[PDB]
């Protein structure tokens, strides 16, 4: 389907410093890495939650996915806000 | 007395490893060292023994890959030994951090 | 109980490193291949124990199997054969 | 009321629900951990795109053009090992010598 | 003579219930034809053979009767036809191929 | 105390290719690890390219494509020859 | 028209294309082996290019499919479509 | 007509190109290149502009990687030219095929 991420890329670049601009062609680069590391964390999360043969994919296997591929420093502050935002969904009922 | 050249340990030791594929590194010191490097991140880990066999031949395979490439990288430059620039160019071309 | 155990990190030594080193093929060694084969087995083995035992602990599991470390070796891209 | 905002942060969750369904294997996936895929994508894309502010004194140029983002993605050694064999369209190389 | 579709309706030798199981365990979407898929039995048959025939090749070279692992690594590095199929080839206690180089020998 | 195994069909096909030899347990484990990971990568890219073709059901043309794109040319011509030959045989599903 | 000519005689572009990275003074005879290595790499990428095209069942080529092939050979030239 | 020493002018042309990011090989040359390598092993098929542009992008990136680490392998041997044994040692350290 016609479906991208580039608008949410643009909202992100605005919730940076809003002074810059998304360029004409790097948003394709941004789309390509967001979906390819999306797909590869999906692959590893699939088979890592498939090795314990548990039916769903959920919290424990995703934080172990997003630690077990990406390297050290951005991994551990990544999983810090991972726990943050997943509580922040449950922050309300 | 019979005596023959220091440096001509080469070919007889070539066959002397090469006929056999038994695991080179001595076992339970290697168990101790993998236990010690593992022991300072998370508690109470054990090993399964064939896991030790797995990581043992993993380090065997990765080391033989390492100095096979430093062997021919040493002969790349008219040189007869391996030295530190050889292993450092291997760790240039490794591609893995 | 505390299991305070320090260095075995040099523990395989000059005959051991020379016997693995010539097992690879090289027939003339220089006098300081101690410390670099030290440091590189440090690097490679901390990589494999980090990824392996971290998702071993993902398996709710405080005790390692062998299938976890072989799945980690294939995860790293150096897929070992034949221990399951 | 709105799922990105009932979550709260600024990525969409409703499409990555079924984009995980698009890719899944285990015949079952949870309806509550969309909340972490958006957190993953938030963190990694900000942890590259905020570094693009380091263009400023080296470009004084207001959009984020195709050589230039890789031209500052290189010195993130913590970054280059996440696009390892991956390489740009028309990006350049960080220069050096002997 | 028999009224039983005896699972080799092509005539192959690997278990097809296992092939139906492995296809519905890789299992992405929801409808996946398990009836046609004996054309992957034939690939796992072809390389059963593309290892065991050079097992039979180096079976003479060691004068054994029981096939084992170092001969498996010499057959895993039979050739460039099969190095690349298993790009990372290291099997357990496989050892290495015999190789001196032309560098070190100089008649000294 | 309950495990799926590969070794049985393996030793019968080993004894039929070559008649008269023996096997060994760790060599049994190395070739059953080989057969399941070669299935593993054909299966992963089979699902991947039956995904990206925007087509909905796995098919024999799709996996003949898959086996062409994963294994090199010598066993490519082999595996496609007995791919077509096996589908000739099981497609021929008659009363006799 | 379709007749074979030799584009293996590409252009001597490497005496600027090796001028993309830190190639010092060059000293030559590299033309034939840079020819060999790039012909190996292009034939490697083009046979799985046409492989997806016969799985595409239409007789053009395209970019999303070329990046599918390009990552499946591992040498994923990332980011174009 | 005053033009002084060669060799550091090589260095300013070094920095001249790698400042820039122009697509460095020539267009219809790669066009005829990729047609006349594709048409032979599989039959007459047609191309699209963005796909062919991306595939010589792949060609550029791969070969620039191989000659920069070829340069490192050449300067291993304390030497400044580029010669063939550097190239094939680079190809071999890079995973033969």
């Amino acid at each position: 389907r016609k479906e991208t991420y580039s608008s949410y890329i643009y909202k992100v670049l605005k919730q940076t410093h809003p002074d810059t601009g998304i360029s004409q062609k790097s948003m394709s680069i941004l789309n390509s890495f967001v979906n390819d590391i999306f797909e590869r964390i999906a692959t590893e999360a699939s088979k890592l939650a498939a090795y314990n043969k548990k039916s769903t994919i959920s919290a424990r296997e995703i934080q172990t996915a997003v630690r077990l591929i990406l390297p050290g420093e951005l991994a551990k502050h990544a999983v810090s806000e991972g726990t943050r935002a997943v509580t922040k969904y449950s922050s309300s009922t | 007395p019979h005596r023959y050249k220091p440096g001509t340990v080469a070919l007889r030791e070539i066959r002397r490893f090469q006929k056999s594929t038994e695991l080179l590194i001595r076992k339970l010191p290697f168990q101790r060292l993998v236990r010690e490097i593992a022991q300072d991140f998370k508690t109470d880990l054990r090993f399964q023994s064939s896991a030790i066999g797995a990581l043992q031949e993993s380090v065997e395979a990765y080391l033989v890959s390492l100095f096979e490439d430093t062997n021919l990288a040493a002969i790349h430059a008219k040189r007869v030994t391996i030295q530190k620039k050889d292993i450092k160019l291997a760790r240039r071309l490794r591609g893995e951090r | 109980h505390r299991k305070i155990l320090r260095d075995n990190i040099q523990g395989i030594t000059k005959p051991a490193i020379r016997r693995l080193a010539r097992r690879g093929g090289v027939k003339r060694i220089s006098g300081l291949i101690y410390e670099e084969v030290r440091a590189v087995l440090k690097s490679f083995l901390e990589s494999v124990i980090r990824d392996s035992v971290t998702y071993t602990e993902h398996a709710k599991r405080k005790t390692v199997t062998s299938l976890d470390v072989v799945y980690a070796l294939k995860r790293q891209g150096r897929t070992l054969y034949g221990f399951g | 009321q709105s799922s990105s905002a009932r979550a709260g942060l600024q990525f969409p969750v409703g499409r990555i629900k079924r984009y995980l369904k698009r890719h899944a294997t285990g015949r079952t996936r949870v309806g509550s951990k969309a909340a972490i895929y958006l957190t993953a994508v938030l963190e990694y894309l900000t942890a590259e795109v905020l570094e693009l502010a380091g263009n400023a004194a080296k470009d004084l140029k207001v959009k984020r053009i195709t050589p230039r983002h890789l031209q500052l993605a290189i010195r993130g050694d913590d970054e280059l090992d996440s696009l390892i064999r991956a390489t740009i369209a028309s990006g350049g190389v960080l220069p050096h010598i002997n």
